[PDB]
């Protein structure tokens, strides 16, 4: 019995996994854009707070690349409040 | 206020009264009457009365057998290790009084040389249902305890 | 605060390595580690290592639970040592709390902090990865592929257990 | 060492398919047959370019796509995939195995009149 | 959060259980009462005092025994691989070294207790 | 007799049978009548916030369906 | 190694740890992948001595995103003037912001 | 660095301390190694975990497994110190001066 | 409403806990030929209220030699690690919904230990002592036959979700094909729980009370509670891992009340043989798991890693 | 070379064997009873325990 | 043949248990190898798809991969609905 439940179980699996193949182009669509323009965001807000500071360069890179490079967390919710952060960060993990 | 502390004292006076746990201790013979009283025609349990090894969790010491001089500074002292409130059963007339033993050099004459008592149960041995009227009688004095309603008139 | 989830339970972290390197008795000592344990469980799952956390805490909780048994047997004296029942003990962990606190007040007042080396004082948080949908757990793949992958590791480690117990009833057999 | 190019937030703009995971649970296995062309180039381009700046277009094209076959959901099937994903949604994992019934009626409703 | 609040009640309502074991009733504390217990008599030394362990080895061959588990309990999501091959012989490997040690143990007579 | 033990055992069984209700109940009542989300892995969090970010309400049971699609 | 009888037999070791860029179960790639990849790339086969001069720019971009120092740094650097700003009433955070 | 990475850090070197500021109980040195593997066994799961190195997921497990044998290896050594002094006195292992 | 669920979850399990004493006490009474509590209350239905009153009414006494802290630490650890064992129980729906709680139970437990090794050093009294070293001999000898037998069971589970295992068991208890493993499982929770016939720790007729000998009043309830909340919480885990119940996610009270009975019938087992049998010897624990258990369950192990793979049964991850 | 500092050296033994220590290991000493639900009430039965 | 019996059975009255264990032990080992069902479990763990299928820019020389998930041509998990 338990052979044979385990096997449609596996059955089931691979359905539930080709659905989110199915969405993934959409899903990588809205994710790409979501991006995008979160830095974006980021780029314009940090044009007026640092107008007045001397050496700076808005929207500088820290790599000698000019290759893409996804951003890390500080870098794209970094200028957010505290709850939009917390729950991009630790929302996951903590989610009961 | 009266009335408050009246109903406080029946509450505490009822658990105390409900939830006796005596000292796994027994001296000689009576503690064989003290076993029958534990033994399924009297069943002590199913007034809420059950056995415990340590001081720390009993409520009674009752007192079964005779009291000798060697064994009279460790029966204190188990019993000064219970926490309050604590009771005092004598049980046989060995630590009623001596009994049979009371002219001995080595016999305590009654186990309230050493502790107070609250309930003497007479007998040689008092019966398995001796003990237990001697029980309900200190179950009936708990319920009459007034430590309440003094401290209110304090 | 509660974006200083991790900093806080390293402040933790360290308080318990006061705890038993200060060097008490080691049933305070072990109660220490034990802490440690606990709050570096809590470290490591809150990086996404939530196996690798549990694992930790329990590996020590074990360890601990035997180093309590020897320390009845052979490190225990007739007033085994608090924290305040000694001077050197006291003077080590009064240290200890001392360079962690200030350690702690300044890369909060600033930010940043420079104890020997550079340390940046914004949260731990802004490092972490920002995109995941992946359906499954990406520690549990790099474990479980130790049966796969790392057929050399399996050997290596299975064989110094197995040595380990020879060896430890060779030694303890005077 | 360069100021980072990002697009504009114009160039970013689309038409948002706005639905819930369950909505495009319960269609996902007709959508990815649907959708498939428009949606397997947008991802050759994405392993191919390893940008999302160099993929934009491609990735309006699969909205495009998408809102269309939810429109054609709409058209004529309307009633029949909403008890669908009405009893896909209840599920705490969104289980298949618990609306099979409902998921005859919106499979037999696509394939007679879609 | 959820389980972080779940964590703090459980122990909040335990030491406010004690809180209130120890302030509710009344005390009456003398030397007597909070001697050490011992049947009646006087302890004869310190409950300090070093209490040799009979079962040594075998407390030491549990932190061996107890490490075991952590390369053993990837299994179930080890049998998800690909190479079936490699992790079937190398699961059944580990099992059987650690049933070796153990036979060694239990024929050396590592497990009896010391006298 | 040993049917008068029964009364200790039923109380005993209710008392054991309010945690498991409670649960379910107080799941429905929070989540919009449905059972609480699921999310193990990764994917699952993540079309859980997309949710959040389609209601419109900052609730992630709050589902939109083809009356959404214009 | 000191003895390369890994390379001598063929067999496989524990090369396959070694670095992130390798193969992973199921193709999970590590984050700075791209960046381990093109060092890697950049130093093969032309030795230590050259490899340190020859290919600091993929290390130094290879460092940045292992420690991330550089961000860090700037973002400090943002986040210091923002409270500067908000804290004199000169700028004002929009709304999603 | 990180700042997690600073207490971390400061947790292996208050354990390094206090292993070879010894007392006189050897048991108690011995729970200074025990703290100083799980410093870095937890600074090792930090790294591996954030860089998304799958492979070396693993590598903390194998840290605490020859952790373990050196635990038990010195907890064997102490019992043989202990049958012989009847203690684990650090300052009765001097016959060799 | 996730404080409501809080306690909806412990105050209920200290009413549980409070009748479950209650039903020990009359249970063992009619096996052993009498009745047991039937006059406080009726049927004995208020002496629970009694006991849990006159306790927390009674003087609490701190032993003179005792380390202070560690003495009132004890007591809090083991009620508090107790009801943490239940917030993963899937009831159906678990209160924390854990991907790994089956190991988090494991690590709950093993800390839930230190509840017992710090209580008895800390009360600083010989008896106390003994009861805390028999705990550390308990605990070598279930602890690595208790993980090893939960792994065999979850290698056809494929998952430590514990929700999981209610769908492995959607067409049939796990108890058929793991009665071995259930067998011993059963017993690993019983010297797991301190109770009888591996009531050592505390061995009243050795060791007077063993590790709580010197607890009184409400720090000593704390000790009792404690003990019966782990009673039932590891005859709910027995069930749900070797007699899972079908759960309609429309009617989940029927899951409830079916789950419930499983649970209440594996804690009576528990009273039952609790009236039954002689005590172990301390020793003749540690052989029964070591040279008994541990090798049935070290080839089981092997068996339930090979049959999925050999049967091609292997469970899917999620 | 002598030094006041290792006047007090000896050759080790010739055989690499120190004496075994004279000192005795102390046996817990235990009241079993009178107070115990074993002893029957009055037995005062002190052990010598080793474990 | 014989003396091994003996001891068989000899251990079959002092040590059931290990006699159990060994047995069990033995069959953990030999039956995966004897087993047709054993293949089956390396293709459902293969069939399992964790990752996207990346498409392949079509060159033109590409007659077995298909254009399209329906299409007949490429990998069937026919043999698993059977299963
Ligand atoms: C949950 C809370 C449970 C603990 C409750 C503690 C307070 C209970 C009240 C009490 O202690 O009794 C009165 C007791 C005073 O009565 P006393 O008999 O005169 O005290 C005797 C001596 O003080 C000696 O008293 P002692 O035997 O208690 O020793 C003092 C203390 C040692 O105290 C010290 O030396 C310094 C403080 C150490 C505690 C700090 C944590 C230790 C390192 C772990 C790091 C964890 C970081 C988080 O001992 C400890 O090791 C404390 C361990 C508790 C750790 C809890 C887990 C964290 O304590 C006071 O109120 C003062
Ligand atoms: C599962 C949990 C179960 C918990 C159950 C908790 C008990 C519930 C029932 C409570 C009923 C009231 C109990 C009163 C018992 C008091 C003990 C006693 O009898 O002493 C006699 C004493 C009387 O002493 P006295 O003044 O007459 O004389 C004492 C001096 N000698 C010994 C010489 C005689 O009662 C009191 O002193 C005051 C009575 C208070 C009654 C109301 C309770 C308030 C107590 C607050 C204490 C302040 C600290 C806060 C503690 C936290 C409180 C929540
Ligand atoms: C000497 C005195 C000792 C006294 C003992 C005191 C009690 C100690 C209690 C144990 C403390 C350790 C707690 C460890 C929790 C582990 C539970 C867990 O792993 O699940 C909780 C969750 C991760 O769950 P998971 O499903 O694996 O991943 C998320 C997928 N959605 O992860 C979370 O929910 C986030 C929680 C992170 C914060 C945990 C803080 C723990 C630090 C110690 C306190
Ligand atoms: C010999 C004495 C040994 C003593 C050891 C202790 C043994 C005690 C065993 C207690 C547990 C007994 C099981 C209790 C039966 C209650 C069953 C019930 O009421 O529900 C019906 C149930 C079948 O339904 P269900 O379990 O949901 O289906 C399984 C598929 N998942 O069940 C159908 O019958
Ligand atoms: C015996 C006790 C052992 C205790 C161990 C304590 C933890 C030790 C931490 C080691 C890592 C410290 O790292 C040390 O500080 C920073 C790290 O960015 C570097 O900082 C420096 O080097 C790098 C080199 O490109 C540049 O940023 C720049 O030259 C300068 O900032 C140091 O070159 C490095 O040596
Ligand atoms: C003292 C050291 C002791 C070392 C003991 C090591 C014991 C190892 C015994 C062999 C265990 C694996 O045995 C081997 O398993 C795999 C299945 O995974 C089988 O392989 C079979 O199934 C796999 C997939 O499951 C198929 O890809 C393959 O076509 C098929 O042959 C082998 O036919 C069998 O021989
Ligand atoms: C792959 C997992 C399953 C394989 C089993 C792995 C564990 C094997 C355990 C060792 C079995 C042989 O090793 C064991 O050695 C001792 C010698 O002291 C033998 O003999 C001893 O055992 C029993 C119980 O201790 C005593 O009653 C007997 O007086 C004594 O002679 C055992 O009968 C034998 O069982
Ligand atoms: S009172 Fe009578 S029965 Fe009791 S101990 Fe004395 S002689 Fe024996």
């Amino acid at each position: 019995s338990m052979m044979k439940w385990n096997r449609e179980r596996r059955r089931l699996q691979i359905e539930d996994f080709e659905a989110r193949i199915a969405l993934m182009p959409l899903l990588q669509a809205e994710k790409d854009r979501r991006v995008l323009q979160m830095l974006r965001e980021n780029l314009e807000e940090e044009a007026t707070v640092m107008k007045d500071v001397p050496g700076w360069k808005v929207g500088e890179s820290v790599f000698h690349t000019t290759r893409w490079v996804t951003p890390m967390m500080g870098e794209l919710y970094g200028l957010r409040a505290s709850e939009e952060v917390l729950s991009a960060t630790y929302g996951f993990i903590w989610y009961t | 206020g009266e009335y408050v502390v009246a109903k406080l004292d029946d509450l505490i006076n009822w658990a105390r009264r409900s939830s006796l746990w005596p000292m796994t201790f027994g001296l000689a013979c009576c503690a064989v009457e003290m076993m029958h009283m534990a033994a399924p025609r009297y069943d002590m349990d199913r007034f809420g009365v059950v056995f415990r090894a340590s001081p720390r969790q009993s409520d009674v010491m009752i007192v079964a057998g005779t009291l000798t001089n060697k064994m009279a500074p460790a029966l204190r002292k188990v019993y000064d290790q219970m926490p309050e409130p604590r009771y005092v059963v004598s049980m046989g007339s060995c630590a009623n009084g001596g009994g049979y033993y009371h002219y001995s050099y080595s016999v305590v004459r009654g186990c309230d040389r050493i502790v107070p008592v609250d309930i003497y149960v007479p007998g040689c041995p008092p019966t398995a249902e001796a003990l237990l009227y001697g029980i309900l009688q200190l179950q009936k004095k708990i319920k009459r305890e007034k430590r309440l309603r003094i401290w209110y008139r304090r | 605060m509660m974006l200083y989830i991790v900093f806080i339970l390293s402040v933790i972290f360290v308080m318990g390595f006061v705890g038993f390197s200060s060097k008490p008795s080691p049933i305070y000592g072990g109660l220490g580690l034990i802490v440690s344990g606990g709050v570096g469980c809590g470290i490591v799952l809150n990086f996404g290592g939530s196996f690798l956390g549990l694992m930790v805490f329990l590996i020590y909780l074990g360890g601990m639970m035997v180093v309590f048994g020897y320390t009845t047997a052979m490190a225990t004296e007739q007033y085994p040592e608090i924290w305040l029942s000694n001077k050197a003990v006291l003077g080590a962990f009064v240290t200890g709390l001392l360079m962690e606190f200030f350690m702690v007040y300044y890369v909060l007042k600033d930010k940043e902090v420079e104890v020997v080396f550079e340390f940046n004082g914004l949260g731990d948080w802004v490092i972490y990865d920002t995109g995941d949908s992946g359906f499954f757990s990406e520690e549990a793949m790099g474990i479980a592929a130790l049966y796969s992958y790392g057929t050399w590791l399996v050997i290596v480690t299975g064989w110094s257990l197995l040595i380990g117990v020879v060896v430890i009833m060779e030694i303890t057999r005077g | 060492p360069g100021i980072v190019e990002l697009p504009s937030l114009e160039d970013l703009k689309v038409q948002e398919v706005k639905v819930s995971s369950s909505v495009l649970k319960a269609a996902a296995h007709h959508y990815g047959a649907q959708c498939d062309k428009p949606n397997k180039e947008f991802m050759l381009c994405r392993w191919e370019e390893k940008d999302p700046r160099r993929c934009l277009e491609e990735g309006k094209l699969v909205n495009q796509c998408a809102l269309e076959f939810f429109r054609q959901i709409k058209r004529h099937c309307a009633e029949p995939f909403t008890e669908y994903w009405t009893c896909i949604d209840y599920s705490g994992l969104q289980l298949f195995r618990r609306c099979r019934k409902q998921q005859a009626q919106f499979d037999e409703c696509v394939l007679d009149k879609l | 959060m959820n389980l972080m609040l779940a964590l703090l009640t459980n122990f909040t309502l335990a030491t406010l259980l004690v809180i209130i074991a120890f302030w509710l009733p009344q005390l009456n504390v003398y030397s007597e009462k909070t001697s050490p217990y011992e049947c009646g008599f006087d302890p004869m030394g310190s409950a300090r005092l070093p209490f040799s362990m009979k079962f040594f080895l075998v407390a030491i061959t549990f932190l061996l025994f107890d490490l075991e588990i952590a390369l053993l309990l990837p299994l179930p999501w080890a049998s998800q691989t690909a190479n079936l091959n490699t992790m079937l012989t190398m699961a059944l490997f580990l099992i059987i070294l650690l049933a070796v040690s153990l036979a060694y143990e239990w024929t050396q007579k590592g497990l009896e207790w010391t006298e | 007799m040993w049917f008068e033990v029964l009364p200790g055992i039923a109380v005993m069984g209710v008392c054991l049978f309010i945690p498991g209700m409670a649960t379910a109940r107080i799941h429905r009542f929070s989540n919009g009548g449905k059972e609480k989300r699921v999310a193990h892995y990764p994917y699952q969090w993540y079309l859980m916030e997309r949710d959040r970010r389609v209601s419109g309400v900052n609730r992630s049971y709050v589902s939109k369906g083809l009356e959404n699609i214009d | 190694p000191f003895f390369d009888v890994q390379k001598r037999l063929g067999v496989d070791l524990d090369r396959w740890m070694t670095i992130q860029s390798a193969e992973q179960p199921h193709k999970i790639p590590s984050r700075c992948h791209a960046f381990e990849k093109e060092w890697i790339e950049c130093a093969h086969g032309i030795g230590s001595i050259r490899a340190e001069k020859e290919c600091k720019i993929e290390f130094e971009d290879f460092r940045e995103c292992l420690l991330r120092q550089k961000t860090m740094k700037r973002l400090h650097a943002i986040r210091r003037q923002r409270e500067k700003l908000i804290k004199e009433g000169k700028y004002t955070p929009p709304p999603h912001h | 660095m990180s700042m997690v990475y600073m207490n971390i850090m400061m947790a292996f070197t208050v354990s390094l301390v206090g292993l070879l500021m010894y007392r006189s109980h050897l048991m108690s040195s011995l729970l200074c190694l025990e703290g100083m593997m799980l410093s870095l066994f937890v600074m090792a799961a930090l790294t591996i975990l954030n860089s998304h190195f799958t492979l070396a997921s693993m590598m903390p497990i194998i840290l605490l497994v020859f952790a373990a044998c050196e635990a038990a290896l010195g907890l064997s050594l102490l019992v043989m110190v202990s049958n012989t002094y009847g203690t684990d006195y650090v300052q009765n292992l001097n016959l060799l001066q | 409403m996730f404080m409501i669920n809080i306690l909806m979850l412990i105050i209920p399990i200290l009413l549980a806990v409070a009748f479950l004493t209650l039903v020990e006490r009359k249970v063992l009474g009619y096996m052993q030929l009498r009745k047991g509590p039937n006059v406080v209350g009726p049927y004995g239905l208020l002496q629970p209220i009694a006991d849990a009153i006159k306790l927390f009414i009674k003087e609490p006494l701190r032993p003179a030699t005792s380390s202070a802290s560690m003495f009132i630490l004890a007591p809090i650890m083991a009620l508090g690690l107790a009801l943490t064992m239940w917030i993963p129980l899937p009831m159906p729906y678990p209160l924390i919904n854990m991907n790994l709680g089956v190991l988090f139970m494991l690590a709950m437990s093993s800390l839930a230990v230190y509840s017992i090794l710090w209580s008895g050093w800390a009360s600083n009294s010989k008896y106390a002592l003994i009861g805390a070293l028999r705990a550390v001999a308990q605990t070598i000898s279930y602890e690595v036959t208790l993980a090893i037998i939960l792994l065999s069971v979850l290698l056809m589970s494929g998952s430590f979700t514990l929700s999981t295992l209610i769908t492995t068991q959607e067409q049939m208890w796990l108890i058929l094909p793991a009665w071995p493993l259930a067998m011993m499982w059963f017993i690993s929770t019983l010297a797991e729980t301190n109770r009888a016939p591996f009531d050592l720790t505390e061995g009243e007729s050795e060791l007077v009370s063993g590790f709580n000998v010197e607890y009184a009043a409400g720090p000593f309830a704390l000790f009792f509670m404690a003990e019966y909340a782990n009673i039932i919480m590891m005859n709910i885990f027995t069930a749900i891992l070797f007699l899972g119940t079908s759960h309609n996610p429309h009617m989940p009270e029927l899951y409830t009340i079916n789950f419930t009975i499983k649970s209440l019938l594996l804690t009576m087992s528990f009273l039952w043989i609790r009236a039954s049998y002689p005590r172990f010897r301390y020793d003749q624990l540690m052989h029964l798991l070591w040279k008994n258990f541990l090798p049935l369950t070290l080839a089981l192990c092997m068996w339930h890693v090979s049959l999925p793979i050999l049967t091609s049964g292997i469970p899917p991850q999620t | 070379y002598p030094t006041k500092e290792t006047a007090h050296w000896k050759p080790p033994p010739w055989n690499d064997v120190d004496p075994p220590k004279d000192t005795l290991v102390s046996n817990l000493t235990l009241n079993f009873g009178p107070q115990h639900p074993a002893a029957h009430g009055v037995l005062r039965l002190v052990m010598e325990l080793s474990g | 043949a014989e003396r091994v019996a003996a001891f068989l059975k000899n251990v079959w009255a002092k040590e059931p248990v290990l006699v159990a264990s060994f047995a069990i032990a033995g069959l953990a080992v030999i039956l995966p190898t004897l087993s047709p069902y054993t293949k089956y479990s390396l293709m459902i763990n293969r069939a399992t798809p964790y990752n996207y299928p990346v498409p392949l820019r079509d060159d033109g020389n590409m007659p077995d991969v298909p254009s399209h998930p329906q299409d007949p041509q490429g990998p069937s998990l026919e043999w698993l609905k059977r299963l």
